[PDB]
This record gives structure tokens, sequence and C-alpha cells, in this order.
DNA sequence: AAGCTTTATTGAGGCTTAAGCAGTGGGTTCCAGGTACT
DNA sequence: AGTACCTAGCTTAAGCCTCAATAAAGCTT
RNA sequence: AAAACCCAGGGAACCCACU
């Protein structure tokens, strides 16, 4: 992905893992009810959503995009699980933005949802780890952000920014701008000693875990050898291991 | 008896090794401390090349030698009367000024005593 | 000092072509003579040769005006009477000669053949896979001169070819018909003529090293000792086959002279007895002494002691930041930076000078505009005291200065650390407390190394890079590595 | 290659600025002009980092490309880290 | 190893250009010019001025109008730029003495023709 | 000996062939090369 | 002979003297450095004609200097072997004959001069001349010699003329 | 002559052997002995 | 007699030993 | 006799400690 180790966070895909009603209720943003409008939103922007039919659309579109963005979640993690790490902490920033424009979240919000879609979309255009125009640069830089791209947009879609969020004009305005400074200072350093850095990263702990903690049983019945020698026997390529096994 | 008095030693370019001019060993002898191979591999990964230079050529054993740019075999050189030829190739003109450690000067030696010729070409 | 400074784009290892030996000797008519020293005087030509090097301090060489410092020491060469092939290239040998005909010293491959091609056209640029794909398709032949293939058995040293009659094989023998192989030919084989060729493999003519190599302190090197051994069988053969040719007293004492120059270069054949000296020490060879952990490559060249360092014991504080590291008066009356002379500094500069060493803020050395070193601990003229810009001054550190701070074993990158030296009166390395985490170091008696930048150029990159709030975080498991001593933890909580 | 293809990231990233902040402070050590207005500093290293924030170091970096070719960056062009 | 009476020279002076006397000369003087202008600037090497009057006195082109139409005269015939050098600055007047004093001149021009240049070369030398 | 006894040759692009013959290695801090700039030293004053 | 050729050297510039005008201080570094020179590959350095091409500056790491390639158009000359080049003759010895070409000192020495060529410390000049006294070789003189060889020592160059062959001696 | 049989034949499975094996200080002992010749 | 001169396990490639298809060679009907 | 001791020219093996 090209985004060194150290500015990065432990974070949860809030994508993956809802029922398809729950991720329907959670992120599809429906504007037909005029109550909901009236409570999050502003009068003047909640005629405007209401009137415009091409904003619909829009919203319409963008969750076609999380639904495609759900499958291809799914197909990556086919275990039951998101603590995944990414560069910028979005939920954080979030939050930290929230108190910096001191938002009372009582009171209906007063951003467009439509500069919310296109604010993302603008913002994944900032953030490039492949440069070039050509579609093989092109092709590696949606991949390069593949998974943040979908973290990015399932925290800053309209549903959840006018109902748990509710960020002000202003404060969205700096939360892209954070978001986008904050990427780019997690960019891999040209020059950076990866391979010295792995090594160090994988031998500092195999000095503390233990040279027999599988001294013990282990699986009750398999001998797992997790441990130094399990170690040794996979930094040199040992055609003799002390236990071959299967998973069947 | 692990008193700190018997341990504590410190060292700027005190007495200098004779089979390499490399520092001694050990403080009763005012030695130097010995910047080992994990030393240089975490200097490595912290990327300060400019540092491990410092550490393991300027601050332990700087030296210069002599080599012609022809042949990469160290030559003959009098700083006196600045006289600079390479015997076997007589060059005289085309020679060339390194600065690499003593201990790198000494194992090419013995390298040519194995009969083996580390040229080194600066072209 | 009138050559141009310049670096090593590249190396190219190749073996001594011994006509090139020869003519790079300084030793012009070779070491003829056992002997060390004639009448308390360096014999030419003997084992200390004054053309090789310098012998003792306040001298000068005699092939160059070396002052035992800058005089990188000079190559002799040993004209043997029969050539030798020695140890290490034997089973590189031994593959040039299964590839190569006997008799006739033919490629006995055929090279005009689409495989060769094939291998050819996969080989370029890999010799020694070359050499390889060559010694498999060698196979058997007697395929030309016929019944010419010997199978060539290595019985401990000697290598001695056999037909299904087996003889031992002459070292001559190997020279003389290596001598026939062409340029394409052994390119075909992995070798390049114009850097390793395979007659040069056989050492016809052995190069003694230089005194730089061998030092002499009265007591002489191990290897001056096997290099007596070998111009005394040298000279032993040259005599023996110049009037005498018994034929039986040279097939004897050259297997006794290949066996101490195969021993000179590899001390431990495995078969074949280690070399003895008087004392009845096993002799270190040239192998030897670079095979080992404590060896060159990895004991001086990869690690190696370093000035301007110190070690003692650490002791906890929790007074000071954590960047910083409180180091005893007489560590820093002892450690210097050298510090550049500017019109900003150079009032204060001067004041450090007038203050001399043993004078704690002082300074013991300043170094002129021509890199001539003056002494302050000794109390020199104070005309030549003064100071204009350009002079470097050795001054002890004071506080804020930069220093590496590492602890054995070196696990990972937090195990060396930049601090800001702070000076506190007594003998300990006093550091902070939430630095032990990363350092592993509690304090039980554990001892600590302390490296200092001596160039400004990397105090700015340890300072750059190497400060302790640089990599809170590490980047192995993205979280940080300080955190909170017990007593601070507990206490909080 | 010319500022059309300028392909590297346009960051300082922090090797290139530890290694310009010591080549700087060793020539300003050295007596060599100071680019920016000091208010009163003795060490130089001080002073190049005050250079830095003022983007003012007379300093191209050139930026060797894997292939072969290089790319020259200016310090001032280069979007500081910090 | 090198011979310039058969045209043996290194492969370091292929690509040089020759210059006259009174080239150099003149270029020789703009510099001194120009060292007398531009202040702050020491005395040029003792070489300088050694050569400035070693090809002032030995100068035989008094314009520099006469040196290009030297060149303009001597370019388009098929000479060497050492022997074109040669023959502009030793200035011969018979062709057995060009010959003799180039013996690289041996057949490249007909002596008629040879003779021809000599006198070209004669009529346009800058008398003193 | 085996690179020798095939007259091999080193790049010495890596990082170990800089530090044992004492030179630079690109490894970080020297990755890159330096150029003094000609225009921005003409903006520059002279300290007293 | 008088060549007008490109040279590369390389200048090595303090950042002391960097100052606000660089490229000048590198222009009076190689118009001082290099003039007046001689090397033993192209002869005498005579002079610098213009400065062509100056290169990227490396500075050199972990020293302070920076370095400056630069290709420049010089005059320069170097003796050859075999040409007949004029001269002026500065003494005539018993031994030899002393010669100037340019800043060079030619020796041409008497077993290398014809036996016509005799010489006579008699004349109130000590000078070389025949016995028919038509062909005066004295002080002062604008004379030709035949270069048979030269010898470099101490970075300059000095020559050995000769007077064997045909129309050598003076003008 | 197409097929069977033999016989090298040639690539493909089983046995010994080097060669490596974390970092810095402090003390002790030993480095010729044996003959030979005055 | 005193002294100077001579003489504990490991692993893995790697070379080495043996064994079964197979086409050439010559019989075979 | 700059007697600028600007302050070691010994190595090897073994054992014992500390992390
Ligand atoms: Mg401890
Ligand atoms: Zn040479
Ligand atoms: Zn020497
Ligand atoms: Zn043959």
């Amino acid at each position: 992905d090209g985004l060194a180790g150290e500015s990065v966070e432990f974070q949860n895909l809030a994508t993956l893992k809802p029922s398809n009603k729950a991720f329907e209720k959670k992120f599809r943003f429906d504007y037909t009810n005029e109550r909901a409008l009236r409570r999050t939103l502003q009068e003047d922007l909640v005629k405007d959503v209401l009137s415009n039919a091409h904003i619909q659309n829009e919203l319409e579109r963008e969750f076609e995009r999380m639904r495609e963005d759900r499958e291809v979640l799914r197909v990556i993690f086919p275990t039951g699980d998101s603590k995944v790490v990414l560069p910028c902490n979005l939920l954080r920033m979030i939050w930290n933005a929230q108190k910096i424009f001191h938002i009372n979240p009582r009171l209906p919000s007063d951003l467009h949802p439509i500069k919310v879609v296109e604010g993302v979309k603008e913002l994944s255009k900032k953030l490039v780890i492949v440069n070039g125009d050509d579609p093989l640069s092109r092709q590696a830089q949606e991949n390069a952000t593949l998974l943040f791209n979908i973290h990015l947009r399932s925290t800053l879609c309209s549903r959840r920014m006018a109902e748990e969020f509710r960020l002000s004009g202003e404060a969205f305005d700096w939360l892209l701008g954070e978001i986008e400074s904050k990427f780019n200072q997690a960019i891999a350093h040209p020059g950076e000693m990866v391979g010295a850095l792995a090594a160090q990263s994988l031998g500092e702990p195999a000095t503390q875990m233990t040279l027999n903690t599988f001294h013990y049983a282990g699986v009750s019945a398999k001998n797992v050898t997790l441990g130094v020698p399990r170690l040794k026997e996979l930094i040199n390529i040992s055609k003799k291991p002390k236990t071959p096994s299967l998973t069947v | 008896k692990h008193m700190v008095d018997d341990k504590i030693h410190s060292r700027a370019r005190g007495p200098i090794q004779i089979l390499n001019r490399q520092p001694m060993e050990g403080r009763s002898r005012d030695g130097g401390l010995r910047f080992g191979e994990m030393e240089r591999d975490c200097q490595i990964a912290h990327g300060a090349a400019q540092f491990l230079r410092e550490r393991l050529f300027e601050a332990s054993d700087p030296y210069q030698v002599h080599v012609c740019n022809l042949c990469g075999i160290m030559a003959i050189a009098n700083t006196r009367t600045h006289t600079y030829e390479c015997r076997g190739c007589r060059n005289k003109t085309q020679i060339s000024l390194v600065r690499m450690p003593y201990a790198c000067k000494l194992l090419f030696q013995e390298l040519m005593s194995m009969s083996i010729a580390p040229r080194m070409m600066s072209v | 000092s009138a050559c141009p400074l310049r670096t090593i784009k590249r190396v190219q290892f190749g073996v001594l072509s011994p006509d090139e030996l020869k003519r790079m000797s300084v030793t012009e008519g070779g070491i003829k003579y056992p002997e060390t020293t004639e009448g308390g005087r360096p014999k030419l030509g003997g084992l200390m040769d004054p053309r090789q090097g310098v012998i003792e301090r306040t001298g000068r060489c005699q092939t160059c005006a070396g002052n035992m410092t800058e005089c990188p020491g000079h190559f002799g060469h040993i004209e043997l009477a029969k050539p030798v092939f020695h140890v290490g290239f034997l089973v590189k040998t031994m593959k040039v000669l299964r590839c190569v005909c006997f008799f006739c010293s033919k490629l006995l491959v055929d090279s005009n053949n689409p495989k060769i091609k094939d291998i050819l056209a996969k080989s370029k640029g890999q010799p020694k896979k070359r050499l390889t794909h060559v010694y498999d398709l060698c196979k058997g032949k007697n395929g030309g001169c016929g019944r010419y293939q010997p199978r060539i058995r290595r019985s401990g040293l000697e290598l001695y070819a056999e037909w299904k009659k087996k003889i031992l094989l002459s070292p001559e023998r190997v020279h003389e018909i290596f001598k026939r192989i062409s340029d394409e030919e052994c390119f075909v084989l992995g070798m390049e003529p114009r850097y390793a060729r395979p007659e040069w493999m056989i050492v016809t003519v052995l190069p003694v090293p230089p005194l730089s190599v061998r030092p002499a302190v009265r007591n002489q090197d191990d290897l001056t000792h096997k290099l007596a051994d070998i111009v005394k069988i040298n000279n032993q053969l040259r005599r023996n086959e110049q009037n005498g040719a018994a034929a039986h007293v040279i097939a004897e004492d050259v297997k006794l002279l290949q066996f101490h120059v195969a021993t000179m270069v590899d001390n431990e054949l495995p078969g074949l007895p280690r070399a003895m000296q008087k004392s009845g020490r096993p002799l270190k060879s040239l192998k030897q002494r670079l095979k080992g952990k404590e060896g060159r490559v990895r004991g001086n060249l990869m690690g190696k002691r370093v000035d301007f360092s110190a070690r003692t014991v650490i002791t906890p504080d929790p007074n000071l930041s954590i960047d910083q590291v409180g180091v005893p008066r007489s560590i820093a009356a002892n450690m210097t930076f050298a510090e550049i002379v500017t019109p900003f500094n150079i009032d204060r500069l001067q004041e450090l000078v007038r203050r001399g060493n043993s004078q704690y803020p002082g300074a013991k050395y300043i170094i002129r505009d021509n890199g001539d070193r003056i002494d302050l601990r000794f109390h020199p003229k104070p005309s030549d005291l003064h100071l204009q810009t350009g002079y470097k001054v050795e001054r002890h550190m004071c506080d804020g200065d930069i220093v590496i701070f590492n602890r054995q074993p070196t696990l990972h990158k937090m195990s060396m650390m930049g601090h800001r030296v702070r000076i506190l009166p007594w003998s300990t390395f006093r550091l902070n407390l939430s630095v032990t985490t990363p350092y592993n170091a509690d304090f039980d008696g554990d001892e600590m190394n302390l490296h200092l930048p001596q160039s400004l150029e990397t105090r700015a990159e340890i300072q750059e890079l190497a400060m302790v709030p640089r990599m809170i975080v590490t980047p192995q498991s993205n979280r940080p590595v300080m955190g909170i001593v017990q007593d601070t933890l507990t206490a909080v909580r | 290659q010319a500022n059309q293809k300028r392909i590297t990231t346009p960051y300082m990233t922090k090797y290139e600025r530890a290694r310009v902040l010591g080549t700087r402070a060793l020539q300003i050590a050295m007596c060599a002009p100071v680019m920016v207005e000091l208010e009163g500093e003795t060490d130089p290293l001080l002073i190049a980092m005050k250079e830095l924030k003022a983007r003012k170091i007379p300093i191209i970096i050139r930026r060797y490309l894997p292939d072969g070719s290089y790319e020259d960056w200016g310090v001032d062009e280069l979007i500081i880290s910090d | 190893e090198e011979d310039a009476s058969q045209l043996i020279f290194p492969k370091e002076f292929e690509t040089a250009e020759t210059l006259l006397n009174s080239e150099v000369h003149m270029l020789l003087e703009h510099r001194k010019q120009q060292n007398e202008s531009a202040e702050d600037e020491q005395e040029l090497s003792e070489v300088f001025m050694k050569t400035l009057n070693y090809t002032a006195r030995f100068s035989r082109f008094k314009n520099r109008e006469t040196i290009a139409s030297v060149r303009s005269l001597l370019l388009q015939k098929k000479l060497h730029k050492f022997e074109l050098a040669c023959l502009a600055n030793l200035c011969p007047e018979t062709a057995e003495e060009s010959k003799a004093l180039i013996p690289s001149l041996e057949g490249r021009f007909e002596d008629e023709e040879l003779q021809q240049i000599l006198d070209d070369i004669q009529t346009k030398r800058s008398f003193q | 000996m085996e690179a020798a006894a095939h007259g091999e040759s080193d790049p010495m692009k890596g990082v170990s062939e800089n530090i044992m013959l004492g030179q630079l290695a690109p490894a970080g801090t020297g990755c890159f090369d330096l150029l003094l700039d000609a225009e921005k030293c003409k903006y520059g004053m002279e300290i007293p | 002979m008088f060549y007008h050729i490109s040279l590369e050297h390389e200048i090595l510039l303090h950042p002391r003297y960097f100052g606000p005008n660089l490229l000048n201080t590198v222009k009076q570094k190689l118009f001082t450095e290099v003039e007046g020179t001689c090397t033993g590959k192209y002869g005498f350095v005579i002079a610098v004609t213009t400065i062509d091409n100056i290169g990227a500056g490396v500075i050199q790491p972990g020293r302070g200097f920076v370095l400056y390639p630069v290709k420049y158009k010089a005059i320069v000359f170097r003796p050859f072997k075999g040409e007949v080049v004029d001269a002026v003759v500065t003494q005539v010895n018993k031994v030899g004959l002393f010669t100037e070409i340019g800043p060079m000192s030619c020796f041409i020495s008497r077993h290398s001069i014809p036996s016509e060529m005799e010489f006579d410390p008699n004349s109130n000049p000590p000078c070389y001349k025949t016995m028919d006294e038509d062909i005066v070789i004295q002080q002062d003189d604008e004379i030709r010699l035949k270069i048979v060889g030269t010898r470099v020592d101490k970075n300059d160059i000095f020559a050995i003329g000769s007077l064997m062959d045909d129309y050598l001696g003076l003008v």
C-alpha cells in the first residue's frame, strides 16, 4: 500500500458485519421521510433535498457503491472480523472535529449532504499513492487505496454524517484537510530501510516468545511445535520439519 | 564486587592497535567500545548512513591509500617528492587517491596474499 | 596528495597473474633467505625485507617514503622451483580438469553444439552457473584422443588421475595443460582470461604479504614462521634439482612444500595434520584469520572498536526529560566534540582554550587550518592559542550535546537512541525512566554504551532521526514503546 | 527529465531533511553566508533549522530514480514534512 | 610513439583545433586587456606573458581580416589542421622548403599548386 | 575465492560494500545527492 | 603545437567563499589554478579561452566543500618529437646550446650539432659559427631547431634540439 | 524385416562432509629444548 | 658451565554408488 | 639527540564473572 508502519491505527470497518437490512437502515440516508430530515438538517437544506431529484439520484448512487464495497470487503475478509490497520483514524478526527467546532449535536446540522458526497470524491482523488494517468497506474492507485477509500466512504457517508455525527460546513472542510494532511504524512518515505526494519521487527519478538511454550500439549493431540524451533523451520526452508501436519 | 568506579571508562582517540589501526580492547589499556554487527544493523535501520560512516571509518580507523586507475591495485607513493607510480603498470599519471579504512586495506592485502586481486576501479 | 580523491564504484575479483605478481613485487630477486635478519639489520631477500615495508617507528620505507603510518606496505614474491596448486582452488581446479580434455587440452564438449549455445544463451553474466551446466554436461567421454577420461580423484590433498593406470598428478602437469585453453574456450567454462585464467590457479609464484600484514614486536608473527618454512623448503628444492636431481627427494619435498604452502592459506585441512610451531600452538592461517567471527570481515570490518565512546553503569533518575541523559563529569572531561571556529563562537571558544584541559568546560585539542593538532593539557606558549575563523576546537562536551545511547544486545531500532547530554556530579549514566522499556535495562548492574557523533553534520542526522520523541511509536506493531514505568503507573492509578 | 515529467513525491521526506540540515549547518559553521536574518544564535544547527522554516536553503537535491535517471528538486520547491 | 612528420598523433588530440601565432597573440592580448579591467584580480602566470611575447615577436599577420582571408583561402584545400597551421606559421617560400619542413606534404598537392599556395601566403603575409 | 576464480565483479550498489569500503552507503540519508543552488546564493546576505 | 582544445577539470569551493556571486569565484579559481601549469599528457596549459560548461555542484558527503566539474576551451602547447620549431637563443655553450620556445627551455648539445658549426668563446659574445663566418648563431638570435626528445621534470617539460637535418640553424 | 533379446546407457533414487552456532571487561599461563663445543 | 647456533548435535548440498528402461547390434526364422 | 615518552607496540591459549 505504500504506507509507513508508524502512522497507522487499528480501526473498525462499519460496512462489514451488519445484516442486509441493518446495512440499509444505517447507511441508505432515506430522504423520503419528512420529520427525520426536519430534525437532522436545516429547513433550507431539507427542501433542497426533497425538491431536487438529481441530489436524490446521487445519494442513491453512493449507496450503490457501498453495496459494491460491502461485497468487496466480504470477499477480502471471509472471516467475520473488521479490526484492520489504517493510516487515518477517521472516527477520532470526526470526534476531534466535533469538540473543536462546538457542535451541540442536539440542533439540526447545516451541511448539505451533496457536499459530503462531493467532498469525499474529491478527497479520494487527492489521496495518491501511484502517480500518472495511464490505466495501469489508475488501477494501481485504485488498488493501493481500495481498502482506505471503502472505509473513508463508510465513515463519511451522508446518513451517518447527518444522523450520528452532525458536523458543520466549516468542520467538514477542516475534516477533509486533516484527513488529506495525515494521509500524506503516512506515506512510506523513499529511502526507508524496510529490509532492516522488517528483519528487526521479526527478530525482536523472537527473544520474548518462548523456545518451548509448546512443551505443554497445545492442541490436545498434535504437538503444535510453535516456538523458536517452529520459527527456525520457517526461516530456513527445512525439508524435514519436526512435526509436519495437514488441516483437512 | 561490581562497583561503578571499576567499570566506568571513556575514550577519545586513545592507544591504537598495531595489527590493525583500530582501538585497543578493555579499559585497563584505555580501550574503546566496539560498534558490533548488530549496532551497524540498527544504524542501517535508523537510516543514519552518515553516522554509520563516521563511526566505522572516521571515529575508528581513517586511512588513505593511492591506487592507479588502470589496474585496481595499490601503488607506491612518495608524498615528499610527489612521485606516484604503479609498478607493473608504470603509468605515473592515471592514479587515484581513495579514503578507505585501514582494516579494509589490510583485508585486501592478505586477499592479495591469497593470489586474489580485489581490483578497485574508481571509474 | 596530488592524486585526485575518488570513490570505488566497482571492485572486480580475480586471481593474481603470476607474471603480474612478479612485476608488481618489490623483492626483485625474490625471497631466497629463510633468515629473518642478518647481523641485527634486515636482510634483503629475507623474511623481513626493508623494501617490503617499514620495520620500526621513527623510520622510513625504502620503497616509498612511508612513516610506518603512511606506508601501506609493499608485496614481495617467491619464485618457488616447482609449480604448486594451492588449497581452495583445488575443488575448482578438479572441476576444470574434468571439463577440459586431459591430453588434447580441448573443451571436451564440442562447443559446436546447440546444447552449449543454449547454455551460453542462458548464461549471460553468470560464470558459476555456466561452469555448472558444463560440468554436468562433461559426464564421461574419452571422445577425441580416445581413452582420455582419467577419473581424477583427490586422496587426502593430492589429486591423482586414474584410467580403467592411477598416477599422482603433478601440479606442473596441471599448469602445462591449462596453458593451451584459448580465450573463448575459457569463456565457455565461465572464466574471463582478462581476469581469471585456469593456468593462474596453480601458484607458480607465492606472494608474501608486506610487514603491515604480519607484525613484528624481536618477536615474529605466526605467518612469518610459516613463510620461513616456505622459503626454507623452497631453497631445499632449488638446490636439490639444481645438482642433485635424485628424482626421489624431489618426489617427497614437493609434497612437503605443497603441504606447507597449502596450510599457509588454509590451516584446517580436514585429513591433513594441522601445522605446528615450536610453542605447541597451531598456526593461524590466512583463511583462519578471515573465516572466524573474530576474523576481519565480521570482527574488524563489520563490527570494530570505535573511539569517542563511554561505558558505565546506569542509575534511574526521574528529574530529567526522556531525551536527556546524565553523564558523569569525568566522562565529559575526557570526551571531546570538534567545534568549528566561527565569529559567533570565537570569544566563547577562546574562553574555553584559555581554560585548557582539566578545567572541565575547556578543551584539550586545537586543530590548525592545515590539520596540525596542538595539545592543551600540556600548557604550550600562549602565542599559538590565538583563534581565527577556520580552526577546530575539540572541546569537552557540555549540556545540550547529542549522544548515541545503546544497550547490548541491540535487538530493534529503539535499542539505540539519541539523547541530550546533561552534566550531573556522580559517576553513572542517569537516564529517564520511560526509556527503560525500549532498552530493557533494569538498573540491576546494567552498564550502558554512549557514542558521540564527532562531526556536526552527523549531529544533525541523529537529532532529526534518533531523538527519542521521534521513535515513541514503533513500526513493528504501530504502538508506543515508551510507556509508563511501574512506580509512576501504580502511583498515577 | 523536465518539470512535466517530475514524478517523485513533492514532500521532503525525513532522510532528505536530516541530511540537508546537517550539510547546511556544516556550511554555516564554516563561515558560509546566511540566507535568512538570524535574531542572534551561536549554534549553526539552529540557524539551519531557521532556514528550513524559511525555505531558503540554497541546495538542489538530486533524487536518483532506480532505473538510472534522476530528478532535481529545489528545497524551496519541496514541501517540508513538518 | 608520436610523429607529426607522418601525422602520427595520440588519440587525445583527434578533435583538437590548431591556432596561428597571430591568433594566439590577439587572444592573449584580449585576455590581457580584460585582466587590465576587472579589478581585484591578480596578474596572470609567467607562461602567459612568455607565450604572449613569443607569439608577438613571431607574428606574421598583423590584421584579423588577414587572418580571416588566410583561413578562407586555406581551409578549402585538402590539408590537415597541423599541416595547414605549420604552413601558415613557418611561411616557406619554395615548394622544396615547404616539403622539407613538412615531410607529410609529399604528394598531397602538386608542386606547382603548392608553390602557388606559398606565393599566396607570401602575398597575404603582413610585411614589417 | 569463487568470485576470484570466476572473475566476478561487484557493482557495490548494496549497503555493506560501502560499509566495509568505508564510503557512504545508499541507505537513507545518502540514497540521494545534494547540489548547491546558484541563484539562491545570490539572495543571501553576508553576516558581519 | 599551439592547440585550442576543451579540457575538463574539477574546482573545489569552500562555503566560506560562496558569496553573493558564486560563478565568478569559480571562474577566478579556474583562471588561477590551471594557468601556467604543465601536464605530461597535454603539455603546457597556456591559457583558458572560454569557460564552456559548469557542471552540477556535488557537495562531498560529510566534508564541507562543493565540487564543480568544469569544461572550458583552453589554449595549450605541447612539444612533439620530430618537428622544426622557431626558437630564440638564450645561451651558447661549449657543451650545448640554450634555446627558448615560449616558456620551454630547449638544450641543443654540441654532439647533436654539425662539425662545421663550431663554438668560439674568443668572440665578445660566446657564440656558434663556422670557419667561413656565414652562419653565426649567437645570443638573442631567431633560429629553427629539430626537436628530438622531450623530458618532463617537476611538472614542466624541457626538450632537446638538433641540427643534423637540412635547413636547420639561423633563419 | 518386424520383432525379440542382449548390452551398454543414461537419467533417476540413496549415503558422507563441511560449517556455521549473540554481545564487553578481568585474571592466569605459556611462549625451546637439546645437543655441542670450548 | 655459559652461550651461540640449529631444528554435542543438527542440516543441507554434494560427490559417490547402484539400478531399472532403451535403442543399437546381432541373431532368428 | 625536535630525550615533542604529542604518554602502550607484545601476541596466543585458558578460566572467571556481568547482560
Ligand atoms: Mg540487567
Ligand atoms: Zn597500475
Ligand atoms: Zn613503504
Ligand atoms: Zn583431446
